[PDB]
């Protein structure tokens, strides 16, 4: 799912 | 060439508007086979003259009467007859032959019946089968996305050839029915079989072919009616909504939308907003208008059980999602080969829109951690391409396909941030807005983005650029990758050249500009912001800003909003790292985390000794903050799985303990002994990172704490004592301090497990043992589907090898058992690919080079399938490990060494 994680 | 063998659709006839009717068979028929029948009707202007129907078709039979279409004139314009239709399967076309020509201005309507599977494979109009007690669930939804409405009704499938729909939905009468727009009144019984319902929707606005969608299911929902009228609501499976996990999603959406509404200086642009909660969504989340899909753990939360990180997850990408109704669904970009301006300014924006929602959180900073340094790994390469592909370049499906990836979602984000920080925010939103107005239920490409910004440039006399708008982005869209600045403190020079990671790599790719970009600079000196600088298109400049006296120093991208990285002489980084070891709040937290980033970079490019990149981390005993720890966290794991079996092991854990003990006593105070977490997200994170790093490298003070909970749990099975957050690292720490009465209590509750996030944190504290017998067991249970999923089976396996004591088992596991290959790469995937990477990461010797390739010796039949590249990429990988291990072994040892006291 787009978001982008760190 | 013919037409129907060219890729892009002709430009003669453009769609006006569509009726489409589709019916999903949610019983499957005699042979297993689930089908959907539909019908539609699609309105068209003929452009220019032409005796060909040229419309997009994937995987459908046709029943219409006569020939697969029937054709006709609008109003009094008569129509030629039909020649014939044929189906060209692989540029994916219906072809409707004319015995004369269509004529400009005139309107015709083409009507078609049609039938295709209603398969589950996560394409068109699809099944999706889930549980729900005993009982076995199917329901039908879409994923048109990106070259798939086709799949589901002939319709003109590009992006720019926008329409109005009218959708209609025959249904079982005790199943709801949705789409973009609201239906138009209660459902009415379909007069042939009165156990169907018809549901009819509003007309859509003009809007492009990929981004409806319709739903047939038993889902629930919760909701809330903003002031404007705008009806909010988050569907979900029955029992998720009876449970409340859609409590969460709901709270914030209301707020998102107003953030966006304003930021956009545009009204929402529809009735309502649906956002739906699917189990199992392999493409995680799609933006259709007015009614966006979700896979679950994206979408829902359960307080009880979520940690924080999940929290974070469901508002980012809500707010992602939601970025996209304006923004992608309003403004359209016009072809496939400007996808990274979408999904990058989605990318960005996210954490602006769940920064409204969620203020105290500091949403913003995680763009650093979470795309610009998880990108540059990926461009600081060789093989990396540009932001920008030429149009004509894109045409194929797998074309478009490829679109889809770190670089356009990732350095689009960043890049794009880099501009609006430039610009400044208020003269971005001014351009954005001008934009939004302009090109409202249109298609744009990046060109006019830019030409609105400079507008709002040219508008104003405070910001001063060195070049227009469209100039500096060309350096940073046109060519791939990024510089390295390079500062002399003494001197003041300043340099730029195209980074790479590895300072051997031959780059092939040739740039226009000759890698040479236009750099925005920020800078910080002794703690005081700096005039702005730029770089201009050259390899050495000079400037009093970036020149120092000893005592003082100088810090350049504050927050790491310019797409770079940078490096200084010796005596400036040791200036930073004394400011650092003596008040380090004067460095803005973001550039603590930089110094850390860039430097292990700079290191692997030998750029600098690695010594200076450990040097860097010394400051870490006095931080209290996430990112930092965060960072060296990040740029350490690689020298943990290299050294985790050697000398160099030992001294290394003990820096981590040293450096590491204060945060974790820190938060023992504040969280008052465990029992209360700290308020905000990133000290939360913080305290996360802190246990995690405590007991991984053995302090005992965190060893105790989770033998003690973990201990305390088991006496008490059904009141768990461990706060979400600190679950991954209790469970594993505590199963590795214990035996077989530790596992086969996790094992219990692994098999009991309700919500997909708990048994993801128990499968893997399961390989956490340290019982050589436990973790062969464990890997024994792996293939069977009654204890492990498929789905999890790689993920599980991986997990036992990231335990040195697993790390031969695993290996030996999976050489032994390949031949699970003639068994999972026929009806199902099952990602051999994860495996092979998983299981050969650490590899760093001859030796283990020597058995990767004896291993691979075995091409004789079997082969590999889905990670043949997979296993080539592990051998080049080895070789690389090999070489770096020799190069830094004995520095790196000495190092820890000196350190560790
Ligand atoms: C979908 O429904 C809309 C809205 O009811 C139809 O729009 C009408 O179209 C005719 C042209 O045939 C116009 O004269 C009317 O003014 C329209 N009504 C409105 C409210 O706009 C539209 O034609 C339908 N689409 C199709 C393919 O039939
Ligand atoms: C597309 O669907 C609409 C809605 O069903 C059709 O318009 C309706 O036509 C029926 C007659 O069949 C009338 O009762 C109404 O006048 C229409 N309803 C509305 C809301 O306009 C429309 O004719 C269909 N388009 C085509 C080209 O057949
Ligand atoms: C909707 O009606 C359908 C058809 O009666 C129901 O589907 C049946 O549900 C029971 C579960 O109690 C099963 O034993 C049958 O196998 C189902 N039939 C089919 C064809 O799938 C369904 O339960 C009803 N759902 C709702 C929400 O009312
Ligand atoms: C794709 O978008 C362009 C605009 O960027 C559309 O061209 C415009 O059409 C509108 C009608 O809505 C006219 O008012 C403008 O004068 C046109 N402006 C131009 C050409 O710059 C174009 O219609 C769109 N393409 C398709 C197939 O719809
Ligand atoms: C660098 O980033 C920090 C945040 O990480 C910025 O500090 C924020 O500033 C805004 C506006 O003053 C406040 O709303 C926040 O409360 C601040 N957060 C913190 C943690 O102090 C800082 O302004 C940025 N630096 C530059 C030069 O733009
Ligand atoms: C489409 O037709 C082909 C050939 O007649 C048949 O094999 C297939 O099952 C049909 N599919 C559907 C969904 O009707
Ligand atoms: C949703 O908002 C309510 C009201 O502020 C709050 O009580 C509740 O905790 C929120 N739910 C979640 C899951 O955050
Ligand atoms: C757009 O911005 C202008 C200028 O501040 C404001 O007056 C207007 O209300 C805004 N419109 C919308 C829809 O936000
Ligand atoms: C700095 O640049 C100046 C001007 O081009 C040049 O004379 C000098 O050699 C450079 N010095 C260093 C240390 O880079
Ligand atoms: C550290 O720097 C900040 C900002 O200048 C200041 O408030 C504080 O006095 C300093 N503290 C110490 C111990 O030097
Ligand atoms: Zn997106």
């Amino acid at each position: 799912a787009a978001a982008a994680a760190a | 060439s013919k037409p129907w063998n060219r890729y892009r659709l002709p430009t003669t006839l453009l769609p006006d508007s569509y009726n489409v009717t589709l019916r999903p068979y949610l019983t499957p028929n005699a042979d297993g086979l689930y089908i959907f029948k539909g019908k539609s009707i699609v309105r068209f202007l003929c452009q220019e003259p032409t005796d060909v129907i040229i419309i997009h078709s994937k995987k459908l039979n046709y029943t219409t009467q006569g020939h697969m279409v029937v054709l006709r004139g609008v109003g009094d314009s008569q129509v030629p007859e039909i020649d014939r239709t044929e189906l060209v399967e692989l540029t994916e076309y219906l072809v409707v032959h004319l015995k004369g020509s269509l004529q400009p201005g005139h309107m015709y309507e083409m009507e078609s019946e049609f039938q295709g599977e209603l398969a589950d494979d996560l394409a068109g109009f699809y099944r999706s089968e889930y549980m729900e007690g005993n009982v076995k669930k199917v329901l039908a939804t879409t994923q048109m996305q990106s070259t798939d409405a086709r799949k589901s009704f002939p319709c003109f499938d590009e992006p720019a050839m926008k329409a109005t729909f009218n959708i209609t939905l025959i249904h079982p009468n005790n199943l709801t029915a949705l789409s973009n727009m609201p239906p138009k009144g209660s459902s009415t019984p379909l007069a042939e079989d009165p156990n169907w319902s018809v549901t009819e929707f509003e007309t859509t606005p003009v809007m492009s072919t990929y981004l409806l969608a319709y739903i047939v299911s038993e889902f629930q929902s919760v909701n809330e009616t903003a002031q404007n009228g705008v009806l909010i609501r988050i569907w979900a499976r029955p029992n998720a909504i009876a449970e409340g996990h859609g409590m969460y999603a709901l709270n914030v959406t209301g707020p998102i939308l107003n953030f966006f509404a304003n930021h956009y200086n545009t009204s929402y642009p529809l009735p309502k907003s649906d956002q739906i909660a699917l189990p199992d969504f392999n493409a995680g989340a799609m933006e259709n208008w007015g009614l966006v899909t979700y896979r679950e753990n994206a979408l829902l939360f359960d307080p009880q059980s979520s940690s924080i990180s999940n929290k974070e997850r469901v508002v980012t990408v809500i707010a992602h999602e939601l970025a996209h109704q304006w923004f992608g669904n309003l403004v359209t970009l016009a072809w496939w080969n400007d996808l990274w301006l979408n999904e990058g300014f989605a990318s960005y924006v996210e954490y602006l829109g769940a920064d409204h929602a969620e203020p105290t959180w500091n949403l913003k900073d995680l763009i650093v951690p979470g795309d610009v340094y998880r990108v540059m790994a990926v461009d600081a390469l060789a093989s990396s391409h540009p932001l920008t592909t030429p149009a004509e370049e894109v045409n194929t499906p797998a074309q478009i396909s490829e679109m889809f990836d770190s670089i356009s979602y990732s350095k689009g984000a960043s890049v794009i941030r880099m501009l609006s920080n430039f610009l400044t925010e208020d003269l971005f939103k001014e351009g954005l807005a001008s934009y939004l107005h302009a090109f409202a239920y249109q298609n744009t490409t990046y060109l006019d983005l830019w030409e609105h910004l400079q507008k709002a440039v040219d508008a104003q006399t405070s910001i001063r650029l060195p070049d227009t708008v469209r100039a500096i982005m060309d350096r940073w869209t046109l060519q791939m990758g990024f510089p390295v600045i390079t500062v002399d403190t003494k001197t003041g020079n300043i340099s730029q050249k195209h980074f790479l990671l590895d300072s051997e790599s031959n780059v092939t790719r040739s740039s226009a500009f000759d890698y040479l970009w236009i750099v925005p600079i920020s800078s910080i000196k002794n703690g005081v912001m700096q005039d702005h600088y730029w770089l201009r298109d050259v390899s050495q400049a000079q400037n009093d800003l970036f020149k120092t006296a000893s005592d003082d120093w100088v810090l350049l991208n504050v927050n790491v909003t310019g797409y770079f990285q940078v490096n200084y002489d010796e005596d400036n980084w040791r200036m930073i790292q004394h400011q650092l070891q003596t008040n380090l709040s004067v460095i803005p937290v973001i550039n603590r985390a930089q110094v850390i980033y860039d430097s292990f970079n700079l290191a692997t490019a030998h750029m600098v000794p690695v010594t200076l990149a450990l040097d860097n981390t010394l400051f870490l005993n006095g931080e209290k903050e996430y990112m930092p720890w965060q960072a060296a966290l990040s740029s350490l794991s690689y020298f943990s799985l290299m050294f985790d079996r050697s000398e160099v092991y030992g001294p290394m854990k003990k820096y981590l303990r040293k450096q590491v003990e204060p945060l974790f006593q820190h938060f023992e105070t504040l969280t008052k002994n465990w029992t209360e977490r700290p308020e905000n997200l990133m000290d939360q994170y913080s305290e996360i990172n802190a246990i995690s790093t405590a007991c991984s490298n053995g302090l005992p003070q965190c060893e105790n704490l989770a033998k003690t909970l973990f201990d305390q749990w088991m006496s008490d099975p059904e009141n768990n004592p461990i706060h979400p957050n600190l679950r991954s690292t209790i469970y594993c720490n505590a199963i590795a301090q214990g035996g077989q009465d530790q596992w086969d209590f996790a094992w219990g509750q692994l098999q009991q497990a309700q919500l997909v996030n708990e048994a993801d944190k128990l499968r893997s504290a399961l390989a956490c043992s340290n019982e050589v017998w436990l973790l062969n067991r464990y890997l024994g249970y792996t293939l069977n589907p009654d204890l492990i999923r498929k789905q999890d089976a790689t993920s599980t396996i991986n997990s036992i090898a990231s335990n040195v004591i697993g790390q031969p088992l695993a290996w030996d596991f999976v050489q032994s058992n390949w031949k699970k290959l003639f068994q999972d790469y026929g009806g199902g995937s099952f990602s051999f690919s994860n495996l092979i990477q998983g299981v050969t990461r650490r590899f760093s010797s001859e030796f283990e080079l020597q058995q990767l390739e004896q291993f691979k010796k075995n091409n004789m039949d079997v082969g590999f399938g889905s990670g043949t590249r997979a296993l080539e990429q592990a051998l080049e990988k080895t070789k690389a490990n090999i070489k770096w291990v020799k190069e830094n072994k004995e520095v790196v040892l000495n190092w820890f060494i000196e350190h560790s006291s």
